[PDB]
């Protein structure tokens, strides 16, 4: 079963997919291939909750029903540089006022 | 592009796999579109038709095009035959037009702040007569 | 394998190359596997990327396809982006 994700840190957002059965660590390996940073220098969060390497995305509640392709689930990403930064995700820009018409 | 007059009965089920109110459309023997009563999104209906007759299906409120067994036209064959009415994967442009069309009245299309081209694109509503010409 | 689409406000969206090539326009911009969109903001480009994942999954699948959601506040700018990127 595919789960569809946005891995987000700062102004970075990775769109990828994975299996419910794959693990947080395996998700970190995917982050490694893209941002070129090792797993031990990554922390992954579901909201403010720190995710453990051995747990499957399904157990962390990334499921086919909530991580859909048109509506992906957010996974927070935090790096360490010998200390880990706090988890920070910069929000997307805000839409303009809805025009008188709509 | 019209219904064959086989007079060979064929029973069909209109399965609406879509969030839209579906308007089924029968193309009579002269090629003219015949509107039938509408199907609410998750609902069903058993229909009496005939082999070789021609059917297409549209959003009953906006005439947006829908699929039936992954094509545009459905022809009852020898027997009931299942007609699965789905959403297509619309282009992002066309789906954006649907959302904009549903939000502003056609008088005021010209008051929004977008390109020249888009106003002609917003004005060209999906049209059963137009879609038929495509031959 | 991946490319970077950068919004007008500096958000970096990273998607698979195959997804990005569904736009002819992006294929043209890519021939750094990066593309800078000086007129498409973050709340539009993220929706664009969601559409890639949605188009690739539901093209050729017959499993029942869901509505692609577009919030009213986003429709005008998403329309302008979709029109410019031909998608």
């Amino acid at each position: 079963m595919d789960v569809f994700l946005m891995i987000r840190r700062h102004k970075t957002t990775i769109f990828t997919d994975a299996k419910e059965s794959s693990t947080v660590f395996e998700l970190k390996r995917i982050v490694e291939g893209i941002l070129k940073r090792p797993p031990d220098e990554q922390r992954l969060y579901k909201d403010d909750q720190l995710l453990d390497d051995g747990k499957t995305l399904g157990e962390c509640g990334f499921t086919s029903q909530t991580a859909r392709p048109q509506a992906p689930a957010t996974v927070g990403l935090a790096f360490r540089a010998d200390t880990f930064e706090a988890l920070c995700i910069e929000p997307f820009s805000s839409p303009p006022e809805l025009p008188d018409v709509m | 592009l019209r219904s064959v007059n086989s007079r060979e009965p064929s029973q069909v089920i209109f399965c609406n796999r879509s969030p839209r109110v579906v308007l089924p459309v029968w193309l009579n023997f002269d090629g003219e579109p015949q509107p039938y009563p509408t199907l609410p999104p998750g609902t069903g209906r058993r229909i009496h038709s005939y082999r070789g007759h021609l059917w297409l299906f549209r959003d009953a409120g906006t005439h947006d095009g829908l699929l039936v067994n992954q094509t545009e036209l459905f022809v009852p064959s020898l027997n009931p035959i299942f007609a699965n009415i789905t959403l297509p994967v619309y282009t992002l442009k066309e789906r954006c037009l649907q959302v904009v069309r549903s939000l502003v009245k056609p008088e005021n299309y010209r008051r929004l702040d977008i390109v020249r081209s888009l106003y002609e694109d917003l004005e060209d509503h999906p049209n059963v007569q137009k879609d038929l010409e495509r031959l | 394998m991946y490319v970077k689409l950068i919004s007008s406000d500096g958000h970096e969206f990273i998607v698979k190359r195959e997804h990005a090539l569904t736009s002819g326009t992006i294929k043209a911009m890519l021939s750094t596997n990066e593309v800078n969109f000086r007129e498409i903001p973050s709340h539009v480009l993220s929706k664009v990327c969601m559409y890639f994942t949605y188009k690739v999954r539901y093209t050729n699948s017959s499993t029942e396809i869901p509505e692609f959601p577009i919030a009213p506040e986003i429709a005008l700018e998403l329309l302008m982006a979709a029109n410019f990127l031909d998608c």
